[PDB]
């Protein structure tokens, strides 16, 4: 039979379709699910990235600082920790179902605090003072489909693999109908909650409505990026079910950021290493070299990061970048390779803070060819003349031609005009566009300096500056020929 | 412990044949049930209200206390003990609205017997002829409309359910709960008042031996939760947070802990306090942003920086900044909470995505704070 089209790359997973409501013939037929060999959590890829180390790498004096300042390795979050821990501990011990809403800006320790809470709760459950529970982590930005959370959570509960709809009625049956004595408490971290927001808002309603069921024993800890998300994007039902209590994670102050960086720099700052002068490898306790990172540098970086974001990721990255600048200068000075006091100074911290601030756009426009600068000058002249933010390309052509033909008496124009309109050549006729006109137009379009509308007539097509006008003016009058005229 | 058990009773999943403040609605639903089961007449009920007014709790109490799978007895005031089969279905947790008839069959037919495939209300209508009154309670039936299509196919499911609960010689009633002559009988659950909230809280806590609350604190919390649309869930969160703060900061707990709840979980940030934490340069850039949005109101970062440069060369206050430093101070104003930078399409002849400035601050206290600084009034 001849097909009208073919699907030759269909990949379908082995997911059954029958939900949990039809496993057993009755409510009384369900056993205690905590004793089943597949329920409640009862990797093979870690050896694939193993190789044979046949070299000896050199770890220098600043290597331990850069490795230790990473995000992989709880001082300033102790009230939020106490709130989340006490609510979750009361919900576990009473066999209740509870929503905990946590919101905040990036890098302020939300995921870290919730993970530390569930580690202390699992340790407390290991001492047999609260009942045992299953911890499920669902990240909305780590899902392909938003409904895959239905796939994930049920797979964490039962060990079955079903399609998302059947998983959704399975979770509904499990949370409402199964009694508490046959169940185990489940703590779910929903992280990046906004990523799980759809048009129907069914996932939001289901996940927060299961926390209103008497038999559920479900604790949902939802992490948001804003506090006004349930009012702005969600309905009144979901906003009512989330609750009035909402824990806000403020951005870190510079005392808190300094405490975080000093906590990572305990045992390394004001310490001595044994450093080989032949290769460069350094050992924590041949020369005895003292390593310092100054507290004034850390406080400058902490104050800047705390005013801009209050982000622990940025504070740690600025400190690591300063140490890498110092370590690059160190390897340049001593000639070390990749096989008495060394200090991360305040100047490295200022360089790390200024390298994301130095405005390469003006430098890029300064280092362009004469035709691109002439294009930008003509466009700026038209914006000065007729006062419009969008200029037609034919007007730019005509005003470039006027700029060449009026200030001819400039010696540079007498040098450049034959190049511009004939490419320095007899037997090439005079050209309506300049040489490399489309080249510099496409080059300024690639950089994001220009916006061009989508028209097929090249003369009436409009061009707008996407960058600010003042930086284009200062780049243009940096040029000695264009500022002369 | 009394604190743990009191917090357990004040959860939003906590349970308690009439609810304490829903006696009239209970008698309405039971007289509808009397005129339904006793007459052997199919009929449709439609229960409506704002969230938290206790519709789902009242129907759950009715099903649990006063009532093929799920077969039970219904007792009349006469007391003839009719045979009923009651089920409750939450409509949002179904994958499609078209399969709910099947789930009604999946709520009623026994697993040992044959399992017919119900496609529509015709098959269920055929299924209910040889019978025993069938009671369904559809929660969130309002999610039985379709978000796509138009008027016609959106009502495709609720009208076929209403016809199935109105045709003769069946015993299928339909109770529908939704959020705010074959038409269903309408009951509107009302938002609670402060005294109703107080009586519900005292009735739920009457199982406890010792009340850890002063009654004036419960009255204060109930009267703050008794607004235009005030629900019992907010009162439960407020009281539970009162125990939370009380045992985080350490007897009958005071009225002051309710105020501590309403201050801790309402970030009542003032534009006064936000402007007062800035320096002179952040205040100046805030003023230039305000003026640029006053004159353009669809303005980019780069046009606002152009306006800042023009104003700072017209007035000559301190030294002008570079575009990236301007953007960094704009993000500082985001961190303080006065300026927001979004990413939106343009509406010109060259429509692309650009960074856009919106302001969420009110003009009066902004101009009042900026009036007191003399070197800023050229920018006002
Ligand atoms: N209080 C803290 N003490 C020590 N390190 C911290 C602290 N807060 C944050 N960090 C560091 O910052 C990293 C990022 O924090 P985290 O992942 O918790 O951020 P987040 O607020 O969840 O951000 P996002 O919204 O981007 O997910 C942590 O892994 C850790 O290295
Ligand atoms: N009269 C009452 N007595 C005791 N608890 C009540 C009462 N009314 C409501 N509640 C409790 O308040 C919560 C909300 O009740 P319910 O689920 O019935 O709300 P609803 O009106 O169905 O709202 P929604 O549209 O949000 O579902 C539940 O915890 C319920 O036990
Ligand atoms: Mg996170
Ligand atoms: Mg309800």
């Amino acid at each position: 039979v001849i097909r009208k089209f073919t699907k030759k790359n269909v990949a379908r997973a082995k997911k059954k379709y029958t939900p949990f409501s039809k496993r057993f013939k009755s409510i009384a037929a369900i056993p205690d699910l905590t004793s089943l060999p597949e329920f409640y959590g009862n990797s093979r890829f870690e050896n694939k990235l193993k190789t044979t180390q046949k070299h000896q790498i050199v770890e220098t004096i600043f290597s331990k600082v850069k490795k230790q300042l990473n995000s992989s390795y709880l001082p300033a979050r102790e009230n939020e920790f106490a709130s989340i821990y006490l609510s979750a501990y009361s919900a576990i011990e009473s066999d209740s179902a509870t929503t905990i809403y946590v919101a905040g800006t990036p890098g302020v320790g939300k995921t870290l605090t919730v993970r530390e809470v569930v580690k202390e709760l699992l340790s407390s459950s290991a001492q047999r003072e609260i009942p045992d529970f299953l911890y499920v982590e669902i990240n909305g930005l780590k899902m392909v489909k938003p409904t895959d959370c239905y796939e994930t959570l049920w797979n964490k509960v039962s060990g079955e693999r079903l399609t998302w709809a059947a998983s959704m009625e399975s979770l509904e049956f499990y949370f409402k109908r199964v009694p508490k004595n046959k169940k185990k408490t489940i703590v779910v971290l929903l992280d990046e909650l906004d990523a799980m927001v759809t048009k129907s808002q069914d996932i939001m309603y289901n996940f927060f409505n299961w926390t209103t069921y008497e038999n559920a024993k479900l604790i949902v800890i939802a992490v948001a990026n804003t506090m006004d998300l349930p009012e702005r994007q969600l309905g009144n039902k979901i906003t009512s079910r989330i609750g009035f209590t909402r824990i806000m994670f403020t951005g870190y102050t510079h005392e808190e950021l300094k405490n975080i960086i000093d906590l990572r720099l305990k045992g390394l700052n004001d310490s001595f290493f044994y450093v080989d002068t032949k290769t460069g490898n350094a050992i924590l306790i041949v020369r005895k070299v003292r390593l310092r990172m100054s507290a004034d540098a850390i406080e400058i970086a902490s104050r800047k990061v705390a005013s801009v974001s209050g982000d622990a990721r940025r504070a740690l990255k600025v400190c690591k970048r300063a140490a890498e600048i110092a370590e690059k200068h160190y390897m340049a000075k001593h000639g070390y390779g990749y096989d008495g006091v060394q200090t991360v100074h305040i100047t490295h911290v200022m360089k790390a803070l200024n390298e994301t601030l130095n405005s390469h756009v003006i430098t890029f426009m300064t280092r362009l060819s004469f035709t691109a600068k002439l294009f930008i000058y003509a466009l700026l002249n038209l914006m000065k003349k007729n006062g419009s933010q969008e200029q037609e390309l034919g007007d730019i052509v005509d005003e470039i031609k006027l700029l060449i033909e009026v200030n001819g008496s400039n010696k540079f124009v007498m040098e450049i005009a034959k190049t511009l309109f004939q490419q320095g050549s007899d037997n090439i006729s005079e050209q309506l566009r300049i040489i490399s006109w489309d080249f510099v137009l496409n080059q300024l379009l690639d950089a994001g300096i220009l916006f061009k509308q989508t028209m097929k007539n090249d003369r009436i097509c409009c061009v707008k500056l996407n960058i600010s006008v003042e930086e284009a003016k200062r780049a243009m009058n940096e040029d000695e020929t264009l500022r002369n005229l | 412990s009394i604190f743990l058990r009191t917090k357990a009773l004040l959860q939003k999943s906590s349970e308690l044949g009439a609810l304490p403040a829903r006696t009239a609605e209970y008698e309405q639903v039971m007289n509808f049930l009397a005129k339904a089961i006793s007459e052997h007449r199919s009929d449709s009920l439609y229960i409506t209200g704002p969230p938290g007014t206790g519709k789902t709790a009242q129907l759950d109490m009715i099903i649990r206390q006063k009532f093929l799978q799920n077969l039970s007895w219904f007792e009349l005031p006469d007391g003839r003990l009719e045979s009923v089969a009651v089920t409750s279905i939450n409509c949002i947790s179904l994958g499609e609205p078209s399969s709910i008839f099947q789930k009604i069959f999946d709520s009623f037919q026994d697993l040992n017997g044959p399992t017919l495939q119900i496609k529509n209300m015709q098959h269920l209508q055929k299924f209910l002829e040889p019978y025993t009154t069938f009671v369904v309670v559809l929660d969130e039936m309002d999610r039985l409309l379709h978000a796509n299509t138009s008027e016609t196919q959106s009502v495709r499911t609720i009208l076929e359910l209403f016809l199935l609960a109105k045709l003769p010689t069946v015993s299928f009633v339909l109770i529908g709960m939704a959020n705010s002559g074959l038409l269903p009988q309408t009951i509107v659950f009302q938002p609670y008042t402060a005294e109703q909230m107080y009586e519900i809280v005292i009735q739920k806590m009457s199982s406890l031996p010792t009340i850890i609350f002063q009654p004036m604190a419960i009255k204060f919390a109930a009267k703050k939760c008794a607004g235009n649309t005030g629900d019992l869930r907010k009162l439960f969160d407020v009281l539970r947070g009162s125990i939370e703060i009380y045992e985080l900061e350490k007897g009958k707990i005071g009225l002051n802990y309710i105020a501590k709840v309403f201050s801790k979980f309402v970030n009542n940030n003032s534009t006064r306090t936000r402007i007062a934490k800035l320096n002179i340069q952040q205040k100046l850039i805030l003023c230039t942003i305000i003026q640029s949005l006053k004159l353009n109101s669809d303005a980019t970062i780069d046009e606002s920086f152009d306006h800042y440069i023009k104003a700072i060369t017209k007035t000559d206050t301190l030294a002008p900044l570079q575009r990236n430093e301007f953007l960094e101070i704009c993000t500082i104003l985001e961190t303080c909470g006065l300026v927001s930078i979004k990413k939106t399409k343009c509406k010109g002849k060259t429509k692309r995505f650009v960074d856009k400035i919106d302001v969420d601050l009110d003009m009066r206290e902004f101009y009042d704070e900026m009036t007191k600084i003399s070197i800023l009034k050229p920018f006002l």
